[PDB]
RNA sequence: CGGUUUCAAGCCGAUGGAAGUUUGAGGCAAUAACAGGUCUGUGAUGCCCUUAGACGUUCUGGGCCGCACGCGCGCUACACU
RNA sequence: AUUAUUGCUCUUCAACGAGGAAUUCCUAGUAAGCGCAAGUCAUCAGCUUGCGUUGAUUACGUCCCUGCCCUUUGUACACACC
RNA sequence: GCGCCGUGGCGCAGUGGAAGCGCGCAGGUCUCAUAAACCUGAUGUCCUCGGAUCGAAACCGAGCGGCGCUACCA
RNA sequence: AUCUCUCUCUAUGCUCUCUCUC
């Protein structure tokens, strides 16, 4: 059995100028990052970077404000759920 | 006033490796107080305090933390301590890092027993740490085989056999984990267990029921490495005395 | 080790702060030698000017 | 100062305050929630009514007052067409509130 | 410091066989070698100074100038 | 100036007036630990009770500091007149007090406890927490509570 | 005077001098502008507005001095001088 | 005169152990300390504006950062590098 | 009940004197402006309560919450 | 024939426009 609702953190980071940064913390370490991340440079006009951390946790980093968009993305292409998403900051 | 070197000799030697608390920044670098060699006041020459350029002074280094640090300049007349803290090699830190906290819980032990007599500090420095040191090397490495087995207090006396008892009681029982794993599915089974368990904990500790096939038993340790040899006991009696009674055990 | 040398004339300013003089010192040992020498400070000619360097010298500071 | 101080900022003057009267609905005029902030002068904006339309910014605010995402605003409904609109007034966040308060607009949006 | 403002018979008797053999005689120099710390020091000074004992230096207050007779 | 060493009487930190008396300060700023007491109006009670000013804590008799008690406590009797002592005319006798150790403040939440009452500005800043004395809080106390 | 510099322009040092930094500091400050600042200096005004329950006017009372906060000036101090 | 106008007497004695990253001002009667008078003013200076007492330290230089000046240079820029 | 995380906010780590890292919010500084880049934070002593020992969040207990063991213990 | 020889990050910025009489 595993957990359906896992806390997924998009959290506002603040980019170059005006601005932002839509920074994912709490990760689904299932499926292979750095193809996700290709995905994601193909699907909008941001770069993929990734922060590890020990045990748990990889902050995966998309440049700019987005968010919501983001999400879609994600329910559209299979690896992630609904229910798991917050945003964080304002 | 409190102070003495944490070492036997009042001057520090040539590629000393130390740990410096930051007191504050000034132009040749920083005035730290060096804490694996008494307080005496030292410097690290901008160009030795990272490997790197870092630009920033704040964050790397920070006033009032400590840095893993080495010492180069020493000149045995008066007091200048020339300091790096880039000759520090990988690895070695850890060494270092460990060196320093030996050198804090040996400082830590000294001033208790001066709080509860005064006394000069220095000659109780003379009666507790200089001897054993000049034995072998350093304080930590003696106080720990005093706990291992205890015959280094016996070579330097103390100034009262109270400290001494203090310090023993500090030192100490101690829990160390035993968890049995019996195959046992039928009626009667956990009974037997118990049974089997009363047999083995008597005569010498705690044992704790989490399941009917598992049961965790927390043993003491009273000089820490006794409860090693009362767990292998233990565990003699799960594959000697536990035959009559026909029941398999497992341990993990 | 100490040792002392005059100056008799300067070689400019230089430093990308500045201030810094290269000065030409004259060892009142032996006035066979005439180095390029790193001078922190006001200085004139024929001043006694005191080395903790014995050999070592630079001209341009950048 | 109004976005970035700038040396090309002196050569406008801004006159509004910001203790200013609030302006009131109209016909062929009424409230949106802005759905997402579009490219080249266009902007995706929800009705207060119940129709999603498409908001297109007319002239005055195209410099003067910059907007974001999720403000109430006045838009101009087209009233030959109908899909697209276009935004008269942007309404302040402490407006927004009072508006709110009053019940002017429908309560099912946040600022 | 702790206290220390006494001009207690021991620490007078002290202060007699301690303020010889030592040049300068002040109150700060009183200080710093454990005995008065403070306002009696002056007073003690000054009552060591009737006839004799510490000749003066200073012919200013606030900062004393004392040489014990040679 | 004194060349008395003194031997075993003067006996360091005293109870006087139930708050604590601390040794060895100059008996007028020795006084002055004491709530109500105040540097020259100490000083000028010492003087009315004629103890030399310049002599330790421990070293005052009982006789004496019972004395300045008596100063302190009862004022008026002993020539100190309006521009003296602590609730001048005051609201509840028409005589006047020099207050002490515990009645100045107990005095004052009293004050406090009426203000409220009767719903006076002053009360309503000091229930609010607020700066009563011709302050602007455009800046002033940001310290809170 | 003394030297230095195509020995011109000048400069650094010394003497004498109340004084040798243009003797110190000011005050006036060119052309060209800025979409700087102000109609809240004016009887300096164009224009738009309100013009009699007045945005005019004066009297009474507040208010600009409010305070969870964030900056900018300044003052007093952190003591033995 | 309450939302102490100020002043004076009293008592009340907090934060504050020389101040992070940052940054202003200054090269001689100057810096700073210290006042005073004036301006405002019926009353009030912590403010400005002018004096005068006390009087240092270190430069007499460089363009490294921040600007500026001209000369050359390159500009797909003249709303002129914002 | 055991084990770790017990915060100065989240998310990561270390145990006997030293305010631990990455992010976030709150605020500053630098630049004409924002960001990067920088510091300072907030319940003052790193669960609740106190003690042995000067002390400490760390040593010890009673008392809580999340999961690593259990399987409903008549 | 007299040179001597220095060094690195620094991203972006949206708010118009103007002639006379010969
Ligand atoms: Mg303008
Ligand atoms: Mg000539
Ligand atoms: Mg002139
Ligand atoms: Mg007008
Ligand atoms: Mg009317
Ligand atoms: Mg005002
Ligand atoms: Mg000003
Ligand atoms: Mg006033
Ligand atoms: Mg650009």
């Amino acid at each position: 059995e595993t957990a359906t609702s896992n806390y997924i953190h998009i959290r506002i980071q603040q980019r170059n100028g005006r601005k932002t940064l839509t920074t994912v913390q709490g990760v689904p370490e299932e499926y292979d990052l750095k193809r996700i991340l290709k995905v994601l440079k193909k699907d909008f006009a941001c770069n993929g970077n990734i922060v590890k951390d020990p045990e748990m946790g990889e902050i995966i980093q998309l440049q700019g404000d987005q968010r919501a968009k983001v999400c879609e993305f994600m329910i559209s292409q299979l690896g992630l759920q609904k229910k798991n998403i917050k945003i964080h900051g304002f | 006033t409190s102070h003495c070197r944490f070492y036997e000799n009042k001057y520090p030697e040539i590629d000393d490796i130390v740990m410096v608390n930051v007191q504050q920044i000034a132009e040749m670098g920083a005035y730290v107080k060096l804490l694996e060699y008494d307080n005496i006041e030292g410097m690290i020459l901008l160009s030795e305090l990272s490997r790197r350029r870092i630009r920033s002074i704040q964050k790397l280094i920070r006033v009032g933390k400590n840095d893993v640090a080495v010492v180069l300049r020493v000149d045995k007349e008066k007091g200048y301590i020339d300091l790096s803290k880039r000759r520090v090699s990988s690895e070695d830190i850890i060494k270092c890092e460990e060196k320093y906290q030996k050198s804090k819980t040996v400082h830590s032990i000294l001033r208790y027993c001066a709080e509860k007599f005064q006394i000069p500090l220095e000659e109780l420095y003379k009666t507790i740490a200089w001897p054993l040191s000049r034995k072998f090397g350093h304080a930590y490495e003696a106080f720990k085989l005093s706990i291992i087995d205890e015959t280094v207090w016996e070579g330097i006396e103390p100034p009262s056999k109270d400290v001494l008892d203090e310090l023993k009681n500090y030192i100490s029982a101690v829990k160390i984990r035993a968890d049995v794993e019996v195959s046992c599915f039928s009626y009667e089974g956990i009974d037997a267990i118990k049974d089997a368990l009363k047999s083995a904990e008597d005569m010498s500790v705690k044992v704790k029921l989490v399941a009917a096939p598992l049961y965790v038993l927390t043993t003491q340790a009273l000089d820490k490495q006794k409860g090693i040899e009362q767990l292998e006991s233990a565990i003699e009696k799960i594959t000697e005395v536990i035959t009559k009674y026909g029941g398999v055990c497992n341990i993990t | 080790p100490v040792t002392l040398a005059k100056v008799i004339k300067v070689l400019g300013r230089t430093g990308s702060r500045g201030g810094v003089t290269q000065v030409r010192v004259e060892f009142l040992e032996d006035t066979t030698r005439t180095i390029v020498r790193n001078v922190k400070g006001p200085v004139r000619e024929g001043d006694i000017l005191v080395l903790m360097e014995s050999e070592r010298e630079a001209r341009r500071l950048r | 100062n109004t976005k970035g101080g700038k040396k090309g900022r002196r050569g406008k003057n801004d006159s509004d305050g910001p203790k200013r009267e609030l302006i009131y609905k109209e016909e062929g005029q009424e409230y949106a929630q802005i759905t997402k902030m579009l490219g080249n002068g266009r902007v995706e904006a929800s009705c207060f009514d119940g129709n999603k339309r498409m908001a297109h910014i007319r002239g005055k605010l195209r410099k003067k007052v910059w907007m974001g995402q999720g403000d109430i605003i006045l838009v101009s409904l087209r009233d030959f067409q109908d899909d697209q609109c276009d935004v008269v007034h942007k309404y302040n966040l402490d407006e927004a509130r009072t508006l709110k308060n009053q019940g002017e607009l429908p309560e099912n949006a946040k600022i | 410091a702790k206290h220390a403002v006494v001009l207690d018979q021991d620490k007078f008797d002290r202060i007699m066989k301690e303020a010889p053999t030592y040049r300068y005689v002040s109150v700060s120099v009183l200080v710093d070698r454990f005995k008065l710390g403070g306002s009696l020091a002056r007073v003690a000074l000054r009552h060591l100074e009737n006839e004799g004992i510490i000749k003066p230096v200073s012919k200013h207050s606030k900062q004393a100038i004392y040489t014990r007779a040679t | 100036s004194l060349v008395v060493q003194e031997q075993g009487s003067f006996q360091h930190i005293l109870r006087l007036l139930n708050t604590n008396v601390d040794g060895n300060i100059n008996v007028v700023y020795a006084l002055t630990t004491i709530r109500g007491v105040g540097r020259r109006y100490a000083n000028l009670v010492c003087k009315k009770a004629d103890v030399d000013l310049h002599k330790r804590a421990g070293e005052l008799t009982q006789e004496e500091l019972e004395r300045i008690v008596q100063i302190m406590q009862n004022p008026t009797h002993y020539k100190i007149p309006a521009w003296f002592l602590n609730r001048q005319k005051d609201v509840n006798d028409g005589k006047d007090y020099h207050s002490l150790a515990n009645n100045l403040e107990s005095k004052l939440r009293d004050d406090l406890e009426r203000l409220k009452k009767i719903r006076s500005h002053r009360g309503i800043r000091h229930f609010w927490g607020l700066r009563v004395r011709g302050q602007h809080t455009k800046t002033t106390g940001r310290r809170r509570a």
